[PDB]
């Protein structure tokens, strides 16, 4: 989990270099971040691609679109990687009330 | 992608495989042209000592 | 032998062997004909602590 929050951790650094030039937040800011836990230790990367969105939401501004949950393991260059167990995944948060 | 990837076979326990290594840029790089702090590596990938 | 190598022997656990040891430059060295700190070293290859 340190891995692949240090890694996500760096990949939004860069992304927002490569976005979003003039915002600096992120490149100095003390930033707690907290990821609860409860995640299968082997499926715990799979939660990675969520703090990428967090964290940039905070850089910009803008709260997320309503109820819109997410997963899947992220890379330094972005691209995304399957996950296993989606089965217990769709069951749980169909009854959250998330519709995308 | 054309910046920071190569291809990289290994010698994976069952079989070869083709893993990919990964770098990128961490920090704006010319906040100061004239300045003489080497910019450090961080690794990652749960690497042996070795 | 180019600059800076040379040849060492050495007793491993089962005979010698004729291990050899190099050092390089880690940055431009002139980067202030005025500067004062120390030219830190940085040992590399596994070294025991003594």
């Amino acid at each position: 989990m340190k891995e692949s929050a240090r890694i996500a951790y760096t990949f939004a650094r860069a992304f927002l270099m490569q976005h979003a030039p003039a915002n600096d937040y992120l490149v100095t800011s003390h930033i707690h971040l907290h990821v609860p836990e409860g995640a299968t230790p082997k499926d715990g990367p799979s939660a990675g691609c969520t703090i990428v969105t967090a964290l940039l939401s905070l850089a910009m501004g803008r709260p997320v679109r309503q109820n819109l949950a997410m997963t899947g393991e992220v890379s330094l260059t972005g691209k995304i990687l399957p996950v296993g167990g989606i089965k217990e995944k769709t069951i749980a948060a169909k009854r959250a009330g998330v519709t995308c | 992608t054309p910046p920071g990837v190569v291809m990289g076979l290994a010698w994976t326990a069952m079989g070869g495989s083709t893993l990919f290594v990964e770098t990128s840029l961490r920090r704006p790089q010319d906040k100061d042209a004239k300045g003489d702090k080497d910019g450090s590596l961080e690794v990652t990938g749960q690497l042996g000592e070795v």
